[PDB]
């Protein structure tokens, strides 16, 4: 069985701004989605242990994050496509169950030894075939759905079913930016795949919570945790800078300043204190013990 | 580029297939697509003329891909016309039988649409259109 | 002077800090209406003068008319700048 | 929604800012046709929305059928203004 | 040079305007979360660069290795300086 | 949890210190480039945390994505701190 | 050399710091046991060598026998000492 | 005098001692609100004057202006090194 | 280095154990392994050709280890092709059968990741790998 690079073989730092590419993508690593990935894939893997009474290998691939026509052309045609909505979040999910993997989990189902593999002759997929991808996209969308717990409850809802890319939906726009998380299935000699994939817009307010790779907390000691550091940050020191006033001028004016010009200024009535730029407080200035001092007034709230 | 008037000739079994291979073809450009059920309907249409690309399943009912290939590159009309071979296996003694038969092109299913454009881009180039 | 002109003809803020001090953040939660807090500043010192942050010279302060004023005294220069970077 | 309506009536002007960055004079003076210039914000962060130079709210750039468009994302908010400011 | 130097030991903030445009109040009020404004620049042309508000050039939106950049093209001029304080 | 939220609208900077020695001015003199300089600290002992200098937590060194990240262990608690200071 | 001696029959204390960072003090209580704070320096640069909270010198991070060490590479010199000021 | 001064530009503490003592822990514990301890240094002898803990110097107390003061009066050398080692 | 593309062929009737090779292989660098239930199927993947290393069983069905290395060692296209022996009892008599039969390797179960990485360096290293 020849692969189509032997079938080929033998029968031989500055970049232009395009304004269509929604440049809102996230540089930084989603660690939180890999782990819950992982779980979800173990999830899994056990329930198609439990269906097949077979023992199948689930690989973890990259989270390629890409836009939505990039992803749409990597997918092998005719595909088994399915819509998901994660509430509460709001967005359209696909599962992407490829036919190799169908056609194994059929041959499991039904007895087969899995010495005959069956080539995808580009039909629609059967009634009973798909009761089968019904029953895993079940036990996937319940293993996902299990998997996001730890981090944000989300309820997984199987919405329908399609056979072309085009007829998903999911993005407004082509270059949309989506997150695609593959994955790879082996059970005994056969190897499939399937992929999940999420639009960013759906997980964008999400953002922070998926961003570092968080876990493993707690109610009570976090609590004496959080009390203590507060108490141990109360002791550091500020340097507290207080302005008298603001004059605007021009840049000549300044190269025309000697000693004994007078600024005209307006007079302020109350002092406003700031901490590294930022005010704090608004105060009357005064003279105590020989030194300036600040009459506080008001706390910025 | 290649002409995007070009008329495509999509055979194969399954008619959701050929849907499927029109849709590709109308997002690569290409408007001017028609369907054909078996080699029969395929040699068929063609004896109308009109064509620039065939694309073929090997596989067929009372016509396989190969003797379609043969009986278009036995027409004389039709020896030049590249024709696009698509199957579900990949035997090696089945492409080499292509090959010696005038196959301009080899797709494996399942496949995406760029190894498909790729495919149609590197035929393009070696007819130079 | 063509290009001096040409920046020049930009507005700018300037700056005038009455003093700087240190205090933890706690002796702030503990100031209320009525607290006084002292500068590092001895009374009398020229104040410091900021353009958008930046200090540049020190100067007095006078009334003017019904106006607070400052009154330039002395720029700055390399040894003032690492004087005031030491001090 | 009396008081609402009353200033209702009334045009303001609404601008966008790509990004903010300092550079010294000199460095603009070295700046010609085709020069490069740098920016402080990432590529791909929404860009600042300011009504009469006051900042309102964020927005993304898009392209509305030939024309440039700002997609309203997010208000300015206290905490991320007086970051804003602090930078 | 001297005074040059003098202002050049200065730091200036610039800003970079992706376009302008008028709009009503009651406009401002109809735009809600995914809202669309249009601006008065044709896509594509220099955007405006700003010292402290000041219109002094030109540019051109650049992507650097990761973030936004503007590539200088043309001073502001003074015809073209009256004409758009006219606009 | 008013006043926490006063302070909280502040910038403050975090300082991680990889470790602590003593040695005299004629030893830093005898330093050169490639030179090589002992701390006190065992290797793979947490570093401290210092919040404006002070002291007040400890933690490791990790390598996040491409760049180094400090991990809290613990909290810097009186007695351990009043060891450090008798040190 | 007589100065030299006098002040070398004296103890000081040396400091190395990992890096440095800003942030709000938001997202400092937003930081938990396990969370991850990153660094403005890259990874592998030479660490800050402080004297009593003074820059004098850079460094490389060893491990000598069971213990951390500090590899001299370069002195701090001042033109690179009034830019870190400013930073 | 090159490095003399590169390393005189690091801040220094300086402590004086009012007197030094020796006392059992029993007699800590039995010190309470205007308890009387004596030191074993007789009134009006110079106080020792420490850099970093390091005695280098003694001296005489005096009021400035409203202010404690420290009047130096003698240094060190080897011999007064001995000599308080001794003693 | 050796090439990372190298085509690996593990046969051994054991599922599992043919999972564990690969797993083993893959956590080397190797990501081309495919798997053979026993002599017969694995003979008949190498008359496909492509591979580059073979890792074999010694007691398999319908053909042993040593039989599978001696028509491999026959053919003129595969003599030349690095043959691994895995086993479960290290007799001598078996071994010294194989080293004649001209084994590149030989590992004796049960084995660490490390014996496996060692011997696959230095049958690398003897063939200039």
């Amino acid at each position: 069985i020849l692969s189509q690079a032997e079938i080929d073989a033998l029968l031989n730092d500055i970049r232009p701004y395009d304004p269509n590419t929604q440049r809102r993508v996230v540089r930084e690593r989603l660690q939180a989605l890999e782990i819950i990935n992982e779980r979800f894939a173990r999830q899994f893997r056990m329930g198609l242990f439990n269906l097949l009474r077979r023992s199948p290998d689930i690989t973890v691939g990259a989270i390629r994050i890409q836009p939505y026509h990039e992803f749409a052309r990597n997918l092998p045609v005719p595909t088994n496509l399915n819509l998901i909505h994660l509430k509460p979040l709001r967005g359209t999910g696909l599962v992407v169950f490829s036919p190799s993997l169908v056609f194994i989990a059929v041959d499991n189902l039904f007895g087969g030894d899995g010495r005959f593999p069956t080539k995808v002759e580009g039909r629609e997929f059967t009634h009973t075939e798909q009761r089968v991808i019904n029953r895993m996209l079940k036990l996937a969308l319940e293993g996902y759905s299990d998997a996001w717990k730890a981090i944000n409850p989300l309820e997984v809802e199987y919405v329908r079913s399609e056979m072309q890319v085009k007829f998903t939906n999911i993005t407004t726009s082509p270059n949309d930016i989506v997150v695609n998380t593959p994955f790879h299935v082996e059970i005994g000699n056969l190897t499939g795949e399937f992929n999940i994939c999420l639009p960013f817009s759906m997980i964008e307010p999400l953002r922070e919570l998926l961003v570092n790779p968080p876990l493993e907390n707690s109610r009570h000691e976090d609590q004496n945790w959080r009390d203590n550091l507060v108490r141990q940050v109360q002791h550091s020191e500020l340097e507290l800078v207080a302005n008298f006033a603001d004059i605007p001028l021009r840049l000549s004016q300044i190269l025309k300043l000697k000693p004994g010009d007078v600024l005209p200024i307006e007079k302020p009535d109350r002092i406003i204190a700031h901490v590294d730029g930022v005010p704090v407080l608004t105060s009357q200035y005064g003279t105590v013990n020989g030194q300036y001092a600040l009459r506080v007034e008001h706390l910025i709230n | 580029m290649a002409d995007k008037e070009l008329k495509f000739l999509v055979v194969d079994k399954f008619s959701t297939m050929r849907r499927i291979v029109r849709n590709l073809l109308k997002e690569l450009g290409f408007n001017n697509v028609e369907e054909a059920e078996d080699g029969v309907d395929a040699l068929n249409k063609l004896q109308a003329g009109g064509f620039g690309f065939i694309i073929s399943d090997w596989n067929m009912p009372n016509m396989d891909g190969l003797e379609l290939l043969k009986t278009i590159r036995a027409d004389s009309a039709m020896s030049a016309l590249p024709v696009l071979m698509v199957t579900a296996e990949a035997k090696k003694e089945n492409i080499i039988a292509a090959a010696q038969a005038g196959a301009s092109g080899w797709v494996v299913k399942p496949f995406t649409a760029a190894t498909l454009e790729e495919k149609l881009n590197k035929i393009f180039e070696k007819l130079g259109m | 002077m063509q290009d001096i002109d040409l920046i020049m003809d930009i507005p700018v803020k300037l700056t005038v800090e009455l003093g700087r001090t240190r205090m933890t953040i706690k002796e702030l939660l503990r100031l209320t209406q009525g607290s006084v807090v002292a500068l590092d500043g001895l009374a009398g010192e020229p104040l410091d003068i900021l353009i958008n942050g930046y200090l540049i010279a020190q100067g007095e302060v006078v009334v003017v008319a019904d106006k607070y004023g400052v009154r330039i005294t002395d720029i700055i220069t390399p040894s003032e700048r690492m004087r005031r970077l030491s001090r």
